[PDB]
Parts: C-alpha cells; structure tokens; sequence
C-alpha cells in the first residue's frame, strides 16, 4: 500500500503527530505505506521516517 | 552486474465511502462541513521528491 | 523431539449488554450514535497475521 | 481472553494510545489479550507490544 490521504488536513495531522493520528476520520481516511523501502517525508520543517 | 534494480507494485485506493455510523479517533482535526454527508472525490499522494 | 507443540485455548464473548447508568473514560472517540441506546452486535478479532 | 473489540473505534484507540485507551465505552467494550505468548500487533506502521 501507498500513502493515500483524502484531504490535505489528514496528511497534515499525520505529519505533525505520528503515533496518535486518527486513521479514519468522519468521512476521510489515510493509508500509511508499508513497503520495504522506507522513505523520509520532508513536508516543511517536520520529518517522518 | 551487482548494481541491480528491484520492481515493486504500489497499491492505491481512491473514491471510497465509509459506513453510515461514522466515528472519529482524534479531536484535533476540524472541518466546517457536516460530518454525516462527506465523500472524497480525489486522492492525495506523496511524490518521490 | 525437543520441538514440542504447545496447545492452549482462547475464549472471547460477543453480544454483551452494558448496564444502563453508562460511563466512559476516553476523551477522544465521538461515535455519532445515540449514546443511551447503542448495543454491540458483532466482534472484531486480530488474526495471526 | 483474546483480543475482542465491539467496533473499529475501540481497536483504533487501543492501537494509537496503549496505556489510557478506554477499556469500556458507552455501549462498546474491548479486551486486551493475556496469553503466555506475547505477540507484536502491527497496524499500518504503528506497533504495539
């Protein structure tokens, strides 16, 4: 699976808080990539491994 | 010959709908739209860069 | 002969009804149902994989 | 006892925050498993041991 976010808001809140982000919002959802290559996301200053 | 390449298949959803008794897990996200009727028509991905 | 196979049981209920003076302790979840009337009908189990 | 949750809300709140997830909600409940073996639960990227 690959990174899928229905809204910019969900992916923002994922980037901010890695552990406590909500996977399923009221109608919007997010999918975190599980792939043998682990890439670094550099949105702005904040970074998620 | 040792410089090799790997091929993966990346999987990706778009345009799904959640069941009616909708729930959330995180309180931070706030949307001015009504929660009962929300439907995503797009999908956001992170590019290589 | 020292690769013994060890067996034990598991059990879990489904369909229970909580008493009427109900309570919570998690500030997060907002299930959008009516609180006083909701009842569980199914169960969810995490598989071996 | 084995891992049994009445809805996905409780399993997600267990998976995101381990300690202070509500063991019981208004009408929905959850049980953490207690077994002589201990298994790593993986969801998305988050891992609960």
């Amino acid at each position: 699976p690959a990174l899928s976010a229905s809204s910019r808001a969900l992916i923002d809140e994922f980037m901010s808080v890695k552990q406590t982000h909500a996977p399923i919002h009221y109608g919007h959802y997010i999918i975190e990539e599980v792939a043998p290559v682990r890439r670094i996301l550099k949105f702005g200053n904040k970074v998620v491994f | 010959p040792l410089n090799r390449r790997m091929q993966y298949s990346y999987y990706f959803p778009v345009g799904l709908f959640m069941p009616n008794p909708k729930y959330t897990t995180s309180a931070a996200i706030k949307m001015l739209d009504n929660p009962t009727q929300q439907l995503p028509v797009e999908a956001w991905i992170v590019n290589k860069n």
